[PDB]
This record gives C-alpha cells, structure tokens and sequence, in this order.
C-alpha cells in the first residue's frame, strides 16, 4: 500500500497560498511587489 | 452540514487496525535557534 | 467435580502470512511466542 509510494506522495501546501492566486487576475507585477507578497506569506505562515 | 455533503467513514478502526503499521500523513518541522550576544547601552539607556 | 479434575490447557494460535499491502515496515523472520499456565490456590479459614 505504502511500499511503492510514487503514487501516494502530494503534499502541497495550498490552503494558505489560494487566496493569494485568485485575488490576482495574471499576477505580473514589480519587484518590489513580488518582494512584499513573499514578506507578507512568510510573515502569515510563522503566526499560523 | 451548511451547503456541503461529502462522504464520511470511520476508516481508522477498519484500516491498518490501529496497531499494525504507523499513521500515515505525518509532517515533521526542522527549525534552527540563533543566540546572537547583543549590544549595549549608547551612552545611558541601560536601566529604570 | 472440578476438585478432582487439575488445570487444563488454553488454546492459542498464532498466524505468519505473506505481506502484500500496508505501510513500508521493514523486513522481519517468522517467530514463535511460549507461554505457561501458573495458577495458585487461596482460600480463607473460619471456625466457631
């Protein structure tokens, strides 16, 4: 059930990261931009 | 519940009869502490 | 009649199939368990 595990290994950590895709219609913004976004999901994910 | 209707056994005692082989889905955290030495008093902000 | 009639035995089996599906466990050799039957006496007194 386990021993081949090549099928039963997704884990992807998406509960915290779906609204951050669907408020942004095509998600090309600026560095700076980029740079705040990845702060502010650190910053979420440590006080989770 | 609410709006949804999903399928929901009670898997746990029939499966793996809780005793055989270990609970599957199980995360593991490898986090780092640092203890840097600090710094002192500018010229008398030390104490109250 | 059960005065005169000393401890029995108890029936215990034990089983040693293959393993097809479950969890990674790692490999182990077929092995046999001994058990014995102690049982004691204890009884009260009283007189008048």
């Amino acid at each position: 059930d386990q021993l081949l595990g090549v099928l039963l290994e997704k884990a992807p950590p998406l509960s915290l990261l779906s609204p951050i895709n669907k408020f942004q219609p095509e998600g090309h913004l600026n560095r700076v931009a980029r740079a705040a976004l990845l702060s502010d999901l650190k910053r979420r994910v440590c006080a989770d | 519940v609410g709006d949804k209707l999903v399928f929901l056994e009670a898997l746990e005692r029939r499966v793996y009869q809780a005793t055989r082989v270990a609970y599957p889905l199980i995360g593991n955290i490898d986090i780092t502490f640092i203890m840097p030495m600090g710094v002192f008093q500018a010229n008398s902000m030390d104490r109250y | 009649e059960l005065a005169y009639v000393r401890d029995g035995v108890i029936q215990f089996e034990v089983q040693q199939p293959m393993i097809a599906r479950d969890g990674p466990h790692p490999v182990d050799q077929p092995v046999h368990n001994y058990m014995v039957k102690r049982i004691h006496k204890r009884s009260l007194s009283a007189a008048f």
